[PDB]
């Protein structure tokens, strides 16, 4: 469907949350699980698959746990070859009731017939307090592409390059990234709620719809505002 | 296996000045909280300052407060903290302590400055002010 645009005092300010920037920061760092054509090996609940991804670095494997907000997307996905591409936690990630044992949400695709021979480029225009500055581009070589995986570039090249989620540096109150697919748009707000706490698998758990959109037609607004 | 050495410690005079280093081995400074603490013979240890080595953010207690600078050297591997107006009541063996370093996660500063959160302890060096 579509949503409404971000009411006035909606928004988390970050001077408003008294917690650590850092581990909202984290998340959006260098660090992510991208896997290419790969298929479940196990499952612990209904609405999780489990994925054995290999680490370059130290040779062994690793298993990433795939959270979705219900059984039919596990159903779904469960024994089929696909591209898994999230924002990996570990703190608050179970996988009975610890580097090699990760948790996401969402990030998941199909991997035969999403493949494109030629990338698309799709633009972000970012917003500071109303006034676009800076635009860049995200390339990707799928034609459906989970929002999730949009938002991780995005944010990613802003914490680098804007300091987005620096506590003590960042310049920025309020933050929405803005998904545009014809005349349909949805939003995420960028910000932790307030207070001196900041829950990882409670934020991350927005991208367990697996919502996906049209890398030929999604346009992506990012709205900063500064303090 | 982890260790810490502490060096830079001595013997001063009231108003006295020092510089503390601790060089680790065995595991890296990055993405945990490292700590001073100090402990005067009898009393427990008790922390002064840390740093959140990930950000640079830092914890002070109320005794190092405007007196003490807590600091990192990432490419040595070494945390340091610079003691200025130094008074009889700093003299205490001071203790270079490494919190435990989550998978992306940083346990909130309110427990930055407690002891028992920490696994890996140096050696310490001794501070000694004279009245």
């Amino acid at each position: 469907e579509s949503q409404p645009d971000p009411k006035p005092d909606e928004l988390h300010k970050s001077s408003k949350f008294t917690g650590l920037m850092e581990n909202m920061k984290v998340l959006y760092d260098d660090n992510h699980v991208s896997a290419i054509n790969v298929k479940s090996i196990d499952q612990f609940l209904y609405f999780d698959l489990i994925y054995s991804i290999k680490d370059t670095k130290l040779g062994n494997y690793d298993n990433v746990r795939v959270e979705f907000k219900n059984k039919d997307l596990a159903d779904k996905y469960k024994d089929k070859y696909v591209d898994v591409f999230g924002a990996n936690y570990y703190y608050q990630c179970y996988f009975s009731k610890d580097k090699r044992k990760t948790c996401m949400y969402g990030g998941v695709t199909e991997h035969n017939g999403n493949q494109l021979d030629k990338y698309r480029s799709i633009t972000v225009r970012v917003f500071e307090d109303g006034k676009n500055l800076l635009s860049f581009d995200v390339q990707t070589n799928k034609k459906k592409v989970t929002a999730q995986e949009l938002d991780y570039l995005t944010r990613h090249y802003l914490v680098k390059n804007k300091k987005l989620y620096e506590f003590n540096n960042s310049p920025y109150e309020t933050g929405y990234i803005k998904f545009i697919e014809n005349e349909n748009s949805f939003w995420y707000d960028m910000m932790p709620a307030p207070g001196d706490k900041f829950d990882q698998s409670k934020y991350l758990m927005m991208y367990n719809d697996n919502k996906m959109v049209d890398s030929k037609d999604v346009k992506i607004e990012v709205y900063l505002t500064t303090k | 296996q982890v260790q810490l050495v502490e060096s830079g410690g001595g013997s001063v005079q009231d108003g006295g000045s020092l510089r503390l280093s601790c060089a680790a081995s065995g595991f890296t400074i990055d993405n945990r909280w490292m700590t001073w603490f100090r402990q005067a013979p009898g009393k427990e240890r008790e922390g002064v300052a840390s740093i959140l080595t990930y950000s640079g953010r830092t914890v002070y207690a109320d005794s190092g407060k405007g007196r003490f600078t807590i600091s990192q050297a990432n490419a040595k591997n070494s945390v340091y903290l610079q003691m200025n107006s130094l008074k009889p009541e700093d003299t205490a063996t001071y203790y270079c302590a490494a919190g435990d370093a989550y998978h992306k996660w940083f346990m909130p500063s309110s427990r930055a400055l407690d002891r028992k959160e920490y696994n890996y302890w140096g050696q310490g060096t001794l501070v000694t002010v004279s009245s």
